[PDB]
């Protein structure tokens, strides 16, 4: 069967957010067994509340458990940076179980992490294979949003440029590259190649030469 | 520790068949009943299959229903399901999951608190391109190289470092889906400046559509 979701959730640091997870009479509703499973990115899921309300050892007094009707719902009070990831609720059902369809839990009004920007000159190999790549590597930052520019020694680049989409990494903070692909004479042609990396207000660049 | 430790993924094409394993240690495999649970790309969670511990109580899902085949070996602490008539809609990540307790229905009882890293599987008809692997060189009190996994289709690749001895330090980052059709990825990890000239830093690309198994050594350059 399906047991409804919201794909999204959000509480600011040190708030409450409520997680609902709605079922049926013959899943949610027709017993106490719904359980919750917390899932940080590239992680396996971990069992936060079974039998409706009861937590494992290991789990803090912040999530809590409560079912009404065929509504299940799962509370993380004080919310913290560690919190955000995602979370399903299960329910048996009959010799079988049944997921919730997931919810991405955002913590909002953090600190901000800034980014750790590196950039790489093409390889010594690329170029002798008659191809040129500049690869701008940016990790570490939070939230999620930046923009990536590059640059000719002071002037903006024409075409040749692909950008990653920022995805939190396994220390639940977020990671994006882009790429800008010259030819081996491009490459040499300019004096320097900047990556640009605004973040939250504040920009970073970093810089290569074919010279240098 | 309890372990569960999952094989077989890869990319296969729509109506072929594919063999998942789950290696069990650390706990009483003879007597816990073992579930499948995967993980759809942009969906949730959804459970899979289900055996208890002596193969008496057999579970399905109604997609799966007539398609897959869960089994155990009790002697070999191993949980197998084959998967055959794959669809597209099958592409997912596979875990293999126990329960609090050894009962049947009790990983629904009381949840399943363990779970393994999980398997990959791709259902897909698309073609396929091999990448090009490029170490990206430090300069010779920390430094950072890597090597740039460029142009291969489709996802995904793995890439380990010194043959999966070097994790701490290494960033992760995702690829991008180039104008061109073809993914490019990098890896990079961060080692302290005083062992350039001492260890040996190789990344492991396994790209298995293309059967690609590409190891580049990256050392510092000579300016």
């Amino acid at each position: 069967s399906v047991v409804t979701q919201p794909p999204s959730a959000s509480g600011s640091l040190g708030q409450s957010v409520t997680i609902s997870c709605t079922g049926t009479s013959s899943d949610v509703g027709g017993y106490n067994y719904v359980s919750w499973y917390q899932q940080h990115p590239g992680k396996a899921p971990k069992l936060m509340i079974f039998e409706v309300s009861k937590r494992p050892s290991g789990v803090p007094d912040r999530f809590s458990g409560s079912k009404s009707g065929n509504t299940a719902s799962l509370t993380v009070s004080g919310l913290q940076a560690e919190d955000e990831a995602d979370y399903y609720c299960s329910s048996y059902a009959g010799n079988k179980g049944v997921f919730g369809g997931g919810t991405k839990l955002t913590v909002l009004g953090q600190p901000k992490a800034n980014p750790t920007v590196t950039l790489f000159p093409p390889s010594s190999e690329e170029l002798q294979a008659n191809k040129a790549t500049l690869v701008c590597l940016i990790s570490d930052f939070y939230p999620g949003a930046v923009t990536v520019a590059w640059k000719a020694d002071s002037s903006p680049v024409k075409a040749g440029v692909e950008t990653t989409t920022p995805s939190k990494q396994s220390n639940n903070k977020y990671a994006a590259s882009s790429y800008l692909s010259l030819t081996p004479e491009q490459w040499k042609s300019h004096r320097s190649y900047s990556c640009q990396v605004t973040h939250e207000g504040s920009t970073v660049e970093k810089t290569v030469a074919p010279t240098e | 520790e309890v372990q569960l430790l999952e094989t077989g993924g890869g990319l296969v094409q729509p109506g072929r068949s594919l063999r998942l394993s789950c290696a069990a240690s650390g706990f009483p495999f003879d007597d816990y009943a073992i579930h499948w649970v995967r993980l759809a790309p942009g969906k949730g969670l959804e459970w899979v299959s289900s055996i208890s511990w002596d193969s008496g109580s057999i579970g399905y899902a109604d997609s799966v229903k007539g398609r897959f085949t869960i089994s155990r070996d009790n002697a070999k602490n191993s949980l197998y399901l084959q998967m055959n008539s794959l669809r597209a809609e099958d592409t997912a990540l596979y875990y293999c999951a126990k329960g609090a307790f050894p009962g049947y229905s009790s990983g629904w009882y009381y949840g399943l608190d363990v779970w393994g890293q999980g398997a990959t599987v791709t259902v897909s008809s698309a073609s396929t391109k091999g990448p090009s692997v490029f170490p990206l060189a430090p300069s010779s009190g920390t430094a950072a190289l890597g090597c740039l996994v460029k142009d291969y289709f489709p996802e995904p690749v793995t890439v380990s470092w010194n043959s999966g001895a070097l994790t701490s330090g290494v960033h992760t980052f995702p690829a991008v889906l180039q104008s061109s059709g073809l993914y490019s990825l990098s890896s990079v990890v961060t080692v302290p400046s005083s062992s350039l000239g001492t260890q040996t830093y190789i990344c492991n690309v396994n790209h298995k559509p293309s059967n690609t198994k590409v190891d580049k050594r990256v050392e510092p350059k000579s300016c």
